[PDB]
């Protein structure tokens, strides 16, 4: 996998002291999260290899996260925030909706093939609770049903997220509930 | 020396000392499941829990004794009702995801789970009470059961307790970091990626684990610990 | 006015947040247009690094992470001259719920943030830092390497800064969204590639941190604040707060009220101020309050209460702590028992393990009983239990996390047990109703 | 209530599914564990149609992919248990009446199962 790009494993390493190699666990695998989807047992044992330890402490390393996938995830894997304040908002209810509607558990994905769902602690932005994130991206805020179903729609259509129209405004720093 | 006492007992006690040992110095005991002799001692099982006093100046919270450092003439109590009573339950919260196992256990006779159940839990609270063995009435942690991890070692991770003492020893005494945690909360367990166990000094972690979680797959199910005839001496295969 | 900033006194000064939200506010030539590192560029060459410690140490500044210790005496801790290399440690894990005040200021800001840091590192004699962020704010971590890709470029970050001789660089390391990565001595450990267990402390992390090297870290929002205190006055910041809540600090809520979000307020401003003039009052009727963190212990909704300057001593002397002072605010529709599962819930997911006491009791046995007190079928007899479970967690840890759970259930047991023992008696579940549009 | 008959009924259904799955793909299945309420069970009796309590799905090598647990008999908050080893993945199914087996709302067939496992051998396991 990182055989393509020994330039980012340079770039990685040199930020570590020659002896901290086994610092680049954690952007490695987090390059091969983003670009694969999740994480196999190969990439480990490759990491392992390059960053100068074993195996077992990789995939220790790696299985302590969350935002770690070991098993094939949908195109989009909505991590929905269910913490106090997002449940204050309804993340019980949308949590409810979403998972029976789509038919999934968090470990599965849709038949489509491009939805799975997870549940996820805190995003840390609670005034504009309820919160999801999708996959790498910058939140999606002030989840009403309307803008849940818009966005399921959009990417349902193909539609770039960094570019679909979101009806309701979203505080960027503070927001006014009416 | 540095100047201890313990309950009732005067110690004198090389600097370096950690308080467990200026404990069992004095001839007292306390609960240990995470630390082991050659090992780096890190509060883990949280059993070594006694009390210290370094002026009448009490600590607030307990000390791990097996982490804590000693002091010039300092005070330890290992008797008081609030220190057995925290032993009492840590050890239930370690006794909290058991399999229940003890008769059908190969560790048998020598568990120091059982040995120190034995010895701190069940604290006298106060008339002929009847009282309760355990609290905890939920479904206890199952995870797989009986796995050969090589030829000559077997895993049960439900008898884990989640000490630390495989791990560190791999890390430390051989050098071959073949066996660590995988999940986190209580989903810990002990796995590898690299599965042939290929450290020529695996099958200590049976000896040192407290628990049945690790056991010697060349003696399994063959007699309980105390039905053994035990002959000490001298392996004879290399001149060491 | 008799001189305190206890408020909306006219003559505040908006300094940390002051740029955020202005589009192109990441801009280097946004930030130098607006007097941006003239104060790393004057103190760099006139003060040296115990009189940069010294002068945090009059500011007074508290640490800004949640526990308050004096940054200027953390400071003295340090070797101060070893020989060794030493490391700055930047702390942008925020994972704590209603605490999102850190993620504006790296979104928008991260230059202000850059300057502290060079100002703490000049202070602490590190060459390098480190800046550990959450895996969950990816615009936040754009914005900061661009910003730092920024300062490389124009010689802000270089091998000696400013013609003195002291190097400064930094780097960024995302994380992977796990809570106990940010205890400072865990994220050391997630950093280096081990898992995000805590170490040992009695050897401390000012004499043996990242790779054994004197490493010292610190809060986003005190990195930030060293800025003004160094542009500025230190009297200018000291002029803010209670005697022992000294300068601002950025204000968080979220919750049943009419406009949550961030402000950047003074010391000691009321609930009822905090709530009302700036939140726009509740929505909601509300039955308690939860002021600093998601760790601290609710307070009922009373008048003694609202007019309770929320600070690090009128809280402590009303049983609770401002620890973020992150505030969420749960309205009387919403049963405390069912807040209290939600939270041991997340406590649950986020230990790490190493200390049986926490993994096993919290994750197995506090959240059992709350699942069995608010799921209709819990007994009086295991609302005491669970009163009687907390000291034996409380007390004694590895890391404070199990204390951080058990705390907002011992506050809830001690103004709502009535709620509780009701639950049990009754075999309700707790109340559902439709709070999401 | 009388759901506890119909749970270790479907029960062990899923354990028929897991032994099918286990033949047609041709993986090891394993029953981890027994009731202790039947081991210890000396003259007490046993009502329960199965005494099994645990079983798994390991790969070639023997590290399982696929976990599922029953609650005891006598343990409150009784349920049914799933978990991905090394891929932080559990499920909780309970039984509701004249639907079936359900995790949470949505109904747990056969098919679902089948194809969770699929996805778990092909992912987790190592041989
Ligand atoms: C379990 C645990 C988790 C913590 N997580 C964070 C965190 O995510 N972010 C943070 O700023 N502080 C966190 N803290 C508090 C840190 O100690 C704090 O960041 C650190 O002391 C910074 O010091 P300072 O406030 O003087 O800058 C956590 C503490 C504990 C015990
Ligand atoms: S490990 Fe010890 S306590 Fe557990 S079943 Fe075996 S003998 Fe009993
Ligand atoms: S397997 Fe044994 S030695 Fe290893 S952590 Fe568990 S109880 Fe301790
Ligand atoms: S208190 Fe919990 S999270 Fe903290 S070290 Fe102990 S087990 Fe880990
Ligand atoms: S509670 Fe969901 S964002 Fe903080
Ligand atoms: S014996 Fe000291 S904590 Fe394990």
């Amino acid at each position: 996998f990182f055989d393509d790009k020994q330039d980012f494993l340079e770039e990685t390493f040199a930020k570590y002291p020659p002896e901290g190699r086994r610092a680049a666990i954690m952007p490695l695998l987090r390059r091969v999260q983003q670009e694969e989807g999740w994480i196999r047992p190969e990439r480990i044992e490759e990491i392992a290899r390059l960053v100068g330890t074993t195996p077992t402490e990789v995939m220790g390393v790696a299985s302590f996260y969350s935002y770690y996938q070991f098993v094939p995830t949908g195109k989009y894997h909505l991590q929905v925030c269910a913490t106090l304040s997002c449940k204050l908002a309804g993340a019980e209810e949308l949590w409810d909706y979403l998972t029976e509607t789509l038919g999934i558990g968090p470990g599965e994905v849709t038949p489509d093939g491009l939805f799975s769902v997870q549940k996820v602690e805190c995003l840390g932005s609670c005034h504009t609770a309820p919160v999801i994130q999708v996959n790498d991206e910058p939140y999606v805020e002030c989840v009403t049903r309307a803008r849940l179903e818009a966005l399921l729609a959009g990417l349902r259509a193909g539609k770039r997220l960094e570019e679909i129209e979101l009806p309701g405004k979203c505080g960027h720093h503070v927001h006014e509930v009416e | 020396m540095v100047r201890v006492k313990v309950n009732d007992r005067i110690v004198e006690v090389p600097p370096g000392t950690s308080v467990m040992d200026a404990v069992f110095h004095a001839g007292y005991d306390v609960p240990l499941f995470c630390s082991e002799k050659h090992l780096s001692p890190i509060g883990a099982c949280r059993m070594c829990l006694v009390r210290i006093g370094l002026p009448i100046q009490w600590q607030p919270k307990l000390a791990a004794s097996c982490v804590t450092a000693v002091a010039d003439g300092m005070v330890v109590d290992t008797l008081s009702d609030v220190v057995r009573e925290a032993q009492a339950g840590m050890v239930e919260f370690t006794l909290l995801n058991h399999p229940l196992d003890c008769p059908t256990c190969d560790k048998g006779g020598a568990c120091e789970l059982q040995d120190r159940t034995v010895e701190y839990g069940l604290y006298e609270k106060y008339p002929l009470e009847l009282p309760v063995y355990t609290r905890f009435e939920f479904t206890r942690r199952h995870v797989d059961k009986h796995h050969p991890l090589s030829p000559f070692v077997i895993l049960d991770r439900e008898r884990c307790i989640h000490c630390k003492r495989c791990v560190r020893y791999f890390e430390e005494v051989p050098g071959d970091e073949v066996l660590d945690f995988i999940e986190r909360g209580v989903h810990t367990f002990i796995g590898t990626m690299d599965f042939g166990l290929p450290s020529g000094f695996s099958g200590n972690i049976t000896d040192i684990c407290p628990v049945g979680a690790l056991l010697d797959l060349t003696a399994r199910f063959r007699a309980r610990n105390w039905e053994m005839e035990e002959t000490p001496t001298t392996c004879a295969l290399c001149p060491v | 006015t008799g001189p305190i900033l206890s408020g909306l006194d006219p003559r505040f000064e908006r300094t940390l947040y002051a740029h955020v939200g202005k589009e192109g506010s990441w801009t280097l030539d946004y930030y130098l247009r607006h007097g941006g590192y003239e104060t790393a560029k004057r103190v760099l060459k006139e003060k040296t690094p115990d009189e940069v410690i010294e002068e945090v140490k009059r500011s007074g500044l508290r640490g800004r992470g949640g526990a308050g210790f004096p940054t200027g005496l953390k400071w003295s801790f340090m070797p101060k001259d070893d020989g060794k290399q030493h490391y700055l440690i930047c702390n942008a894990d925020e994972s704590e719920p209603g605490s999102f005040k850190d993620r504006y200021i790296l979104e928008d800001v991260p230059h202000l943030l850059i300057e502290g840091m060079i100002l703490a590192g000049y202070a602490i004699r590190a060459t390098v830092g480190y800046i550990y962020v959450r895996g969950e704010y990816r615009r936040a971590a754009d914005r900061l390497e661009q910003a730092i890709k920024e300062a490389r470029a124009r010689g802000y970050l270089g091998k000696n800064l400013f013609g003195t001789d002291f190097s400064f660089d930094l780097h960024v390391h995302r994380g992977a969204g796990a809570y106990i990565c940010g205890e400072e001595t865990a994220l050391m450990n997630s950093l280096e590639g081990l898992r995000a267990n805590p170490r040992l402390k009695p050897p401390f992390p000012a004499q043996s941190g990242l790779w054994g090297k004197p490493t010292t870290i610190n809060n986003v929002e005190t990195l930030a604040s060293v800025v003004p205190i160094m542009e500025r006055g230190a009297d200018w910041f000291a002029q803010m707060g209670t005697e022992q809540s000294k300068g601002m600090k950025l204000y968080q809520i979220s919750g049943p009220v009419k406009r949550p979000g961030v402000y950047e307020l003074p010391m000691g401003t009321t609930f009822r101020e905090l709530i009302y003039e700036w939140a726009g009052g509740p929505l909601e009727p509300i039955q308690a309050i939860i002021p600093g963190g998601s760790s601290t212990p609710p307070l009922p909704f009373t008048e003694e209460v609202l007019d309770t300057p929320m600070s690090y001593e009128h809280l402590q002397a009303k049983g609770s702590m401002l620890g973020t002072g992150g505030v969420i605010l749960i309205p009387e529709r919403v049963s405390m028992v069912d807040a209290m599962w939600n939270l041991t819930r997340f406590y649950a997911h986020e230990s790490c393990g190493k200390c049986t006491p926490c993994r096993e009791g919290v994750a197995g046995f506090m959240v059992n009983l709350f699942a069995k007190i608010g799921t209709g079928q819990g007994e009086e007899k295991d609302v005491e239990n669970l009163e009687a479970l907390l000291p034996l967690i409380e007390g004694r840890s590895f890391c404070p996390l199990a204390d951080a759970a058990v705390w907002p259930v011992k506050g809830s047991l001690r103004h709502f047990k009535d709620q509780y023992l009701a639950l049990a008696r009754e075999k309700r579940p707790v109340p559902r109703p439709s709070l999401w549009r | 209530a009388s759901s506890e008959r119909e749970l270790y009924e479907a029960w062990v259904e899923l354990l028929s599914w897991m032994r099918e799955y286990a033949q047609a793909k041709g993986v090891r299945f394993e029953k981890e564990a027994d009731f202790p309420d039947f081991i210890y069970r000396m003259e007490r009796p046993y009502d329960l149609p199965t005494t099994i309590m645990t079983a798994s799905l390991s790969d070639g090598l023997g590290e399982p992919f696929l976990l599922a647990d029953v609650s005891p008999r006598h343990a409150k908050l009784k349920r049914i248990g799933l978990r991905l080893p090394r891929a932080h993945i559990h499920l909780h199914a309970h039984y509701e009446p004249g639907k079936g087996l359900v995790t949470g709302k949505i109904p747990l067939t056969k098919e679902r199962f089948f194809a969770l496992a699929d996805r778990a051998r092909e992912a987790l396991a190592f041989a």
